[PDB]
């Protein structure tokens, strides 16, 4: 296990949802056409908790992980802004130690693996990442001492990941929508290419269901998965100890919500609705349109 | 069928409004027994009527003022087409015009008898 | 009186998938599901809120047919009186003397 | 011109089609396990991917209660299912009227 | 010992399904399905639906299946109603003759001896002439009959009334 | 006008013959045929219909 006899914890920043977290809700396809659907979404411009992974270069060198356990309520949009592929996965469950079953996730730089044990983690859950000299390649370690009593696992097929450390803007936005219902685990996603050196951007994007994950147990808190490097975010620096690349996440819970979905020719939803957010749009799903006249 | 008639009364009553669709355009367009035409020489004393009256390079003899108009405006449910056409429509109107610029009010009682547009 | 017609088939439409208090709106599920005992009393309460929207429909339509008469019969009124003839009757042509 | 009747294109012929699997659903790890569950504490197996022929069950004479509620015991293998869980416990005889 | 079988219907596709086999697939003919679990009656046709890879069924306005996924063959197939309309008969009254034709009103005449596609459904029966008269029955979109000269039932598009300049 | 108001009374009429999901149109018979309890859920399916 990793143990960081140091850490900053900053109190919870906030940033505007905008129109982000809507996902298809169901497996049927529908064209031209606007649907009103009731489900659990991230309501409208509400605001989203911002968290941050950082090192700072200095004579007081300063070392940011924020990675604290957070409430799940009965679901979660979660966003990250990265250069780099520093967040890695999650865990998820009550007690988040040997006593109850809990889920993890993790994106392992070759195979996103799930699995549902008693997991005795980490006093500090991270990913442990370092460049193996003498194999010429980066390794991956360390969330949990021990796991018992399993009762689920599946494992992706293979794919490849860079590790190195980028500088410059975030120029990836990646979107997950984390449900808990009815026994099932479902996931859905999105990734966008982005410059922006904050914040999440405005406009539309609707999230794909990923996958759906028989689980059955009671989940009320969650913590992500943070890369730490052991060494260097690139060759030939000489500095110390762990460290981090630059990193953004973003938290907004899910609530019950009347939705009115825009499907274009293609049957990919093109703008929504949120039936709550004010008189106005309230006005539109009365009249089950995205245009309202003079009245 | 432990509900005896209610289907027959039902499509008796929608029968009776489909029906009636052609009569009511029957009673308003069908008020002249004559299709009269509108001379060649549209020598109507200055007036000019060409927005009004049919332009035969059009697919059908709409007016200009009607081509505007016009576009202004599975479950063991079916739409049944009208009895007129829209171009059946347009030479009832068409017919009407005609009769009002070449003859006044006089084919609405009798004959259409020709009198000089601003004598009119 | 398009939008009307067309407002009206979409809630006939739309009613058939209502349940009307039975285990699914499809036909096909009941008859799928359940036996000759068990079916009918299902089958019954999907009759009885299809047959209700249709009369609702029906009704409607009636009411509405009755709009649009009297609405041709003023129509063919002024074919005659204002087309046909110079009407002295004020404001039944236009504004102004006719 | 009188409306006498419908017309209908009946269908000429039935097509089925269900996914290539071929693996029976575990049942016999149910109704052939070893000991049940105390009833406040109730043994919940969710069934997943599998063939389930419920004619097995239906025709077994030991069951001395088999009581569907959604569909008829003889409709169960002409039906499909996103999932299904078999939820097992002992209780007293007199008592089974209240499941 | 007590065993509850509790159930999901469908929503996803199914996962548990009954010891049944699959036939082979048809297309372009009006046929029974039965697509795991989801039955119907209609014609087959290959779709041009872009369906994202998630996707099972496809829906039109009405909230009604209108495409299909083969759980065999991931292809998409467009689902039509299979045809219906009304059937009215077109006569000349008994007392004048037993003669009749047939209208299948909104069908097209390949889906049913003189044969006619007007616009108003496949009229059967009825002689077309390329002259106009007065309106004695209507069919309707300007197609009316009469019984004629030996004798016939006629259909032609109406004349209005006799042309005057 | 003679011809509609005839044809809605016929219909009104024929309505008596329906069953409308009762063991029988006829009154008198399911009040003969039965005791008190049971005859009234028939009853109440003919009063509906």
């Amino acid at each position: 296990c990793v143990n960081l006899r140091t850490r900053t914890q900053l109190p919870p920043a906030y940033t505007n949802s905008f129109t982000r977290g809507v996902y298809y809700p169901d497996k049927v396809f529908r064209s031209s056409v606007l649907h009103s659907t009731q489900d659990l979404f991230l309501p409208f411009f509400s605001n989203v908790t911002w968290f941050h992974a950082i090192h700072v270069s200095g004579t007081n060198g300063t070392k940011r992980f924020d990675n604290p356990v957070l409430p799940f309520n009965d679901g979660v949009y979660f966003a990250s802004t990265e250069k780099s592929n520093i967040i890695r996965g999650w865990i998820f469950g009550t007690t988040l130690d040997s006593k109850t079953q809990s889920l993890l996730i993790v994106n392992n730089a070759t195979n996103v693996v799930i699995k549902v044990c008693e997991f005795q983690f980490c006093n500090d859950p991270f990913l442990d990442v370092y460049y193996h000299k003498n194999n010429k390649s980066w390794m991956e370690s360390g969330v949990y001492s021990s796991a018992n009593n399993c009762t689920f696992e599946y494992v992706s097929q293979p794919f490849l990941m860079d590790l190195e450390g980028k500088q410059g803007n975030f120029k990836n936005l990646r979107e997950f929508v984390f449900k808990n219902i009815d026994g099932y685990f479902k996931i859905y996603s999105k990734h966008t290419p982005i410059n922006l050196v904050r914040d999440l951007p405005q406009g539309f994007s609707a999230l794909e269901p990923l996958v759906d994950l028989p689980i059955g147990i009671n989940i009320t808190r969650f913590q992500t998965l943070l890369a730490l490097h052991r060494s260097y975010l690139t060759p030939g620096d000489s500095s110390s100890g762990w460290t981090a690349g630059a990193a953004a996440y973003y938290v907004g819970y899910l609530q019950p919500r009347t939705f009115l979905l825009k499907y274009n020719e293609n049957g990919t939803i093109t703008d929504a609705v949120d039936c709550a957010l004010d008189p106005l749009s309230e006005t539109k799903c009365t009249l089950k349109s995205f245009t309202v006249e003079k009245g | 069928l432990q509900y005896g008639s209610f289907c027959t009364q039902l499509n008796r009553a929608l029968t009776g409004i489909a029906v009636e669709q052609d009569k009511n355009t029957q009673e308003v367009f069908a008020q002249v027994k004559q299709i009269y035409k509108t001379p060649p020489i549209k020598d109507f004393g200055g007036f000019n009527f060409s927005q009004i009256l049919p332009d035969p390079s059009k697919p059908s003899k709409r007016s200009f003022i009607e081509d505007l108009l016009f576009n202004k405006v599975f479950n063991g449910l079916t739409v049944l087409p009208p009895l007129l056409t829209d171009e059946m429509i347009a030479q009832y109107t068409s017919a009407l015009l005609a009769g009002t610029i070449t003859s006044g009010w006089t084919f609405g009682a009798g004959a259409a008898l020709q009198i000089p547009f601003a004598m009119q | 009186v398009v939008n009307q017609n067309a407002q009206a088939l979409n809630t006939l439409v739309k009613q058939l998938s209502s349940n009307f208090g039975a285990i699914s709106s499809v036909l096909n599920d009941i008859l799928s599901r359940l036996d000759k005992v068990e079916a009918e009393v299902q089958i019954d309460r999907l009759i009885t809120g299809r047959l209700q929207s249709l009369q609702t429909y029906v009704t409607q339509q009636l009411i509405r047919a009755a709009e649009i008469r009297a609405s041709a019969n003023l129509a063919a009124t002024k074919m005659s009186e204002c087309v046909l003839g110079q009407s002295k009757r004020v404001d039944f042509c236009g504004k102004g003397y006719h | 011109i009188y409306q006498t009747s419908n017309f209908r294109v009946q269908p000429t012929e039935s097509i089925v089609r269900f996914p290539n699997i071929t693996n029976l659903c575990p049942f016999g790890e149910v109704f052939n396990a070893t000991r049940f569950a105390s009833v406040y504490a109730w043994n919940r197996k969710r069934i997943s991917n599998c063939v389930a022929d419920y004619s097995v069950l239906y025709n077994s004479a030991s069951f001395s209660t088999f009581k569907c509620y959604g569909v008829s015991p003889t409709k169960l293998n002409d039906l499909c299912f996103t999932n299904v869980y078999a939820d097992s416990f002992v209780i007293r005889g007199d008592e089974v009227r209240q499941i | 010992r007590v065993v509850v079988l509790s159930f999901e219907l469908l929503h996803a596709p199914a996962t548990v399904c009954g010891p049944k086999k699959s036939t082979n697939l048809v297309k372009n003919k009006c046929v029974n399905f039965n697509f795991n679990g989801l039955t119907g009656t209609g014609v087959l046709t290959e779709s041009n639906k872009k369906f994202l890879p998630f996707q099972q069924f496809g829906r039109d306005i009405a909230d009604t299946t209108d495409a299909v996924r083969d759980p065999q063959t991931l292809e998409i197939l467009d689902i039509t109603p299979c045809s219906f309309g009304g059937v009215s008969v077109i006569t000349p009254g008994t007392n004048t003759s037993n003669q009749v034709a047939v209208l299948y009103q909104g069908v097209n005449c390949t889906e049913v001896s003189n044969v006619f596609q007007t616009r108003a459904g496949c009229l059967i029966g009825a002689e077309h002439v390329n002259n106009s008269y007065e309106c004695d029955i209507p069919i309707g979109a300007g197609i009316c009959a009469s019984y004629q000269t030996s004798q016939s039932i006629i259909a032609y598009t109406m004349s209005l009334g006799a042309e005057n300049s």
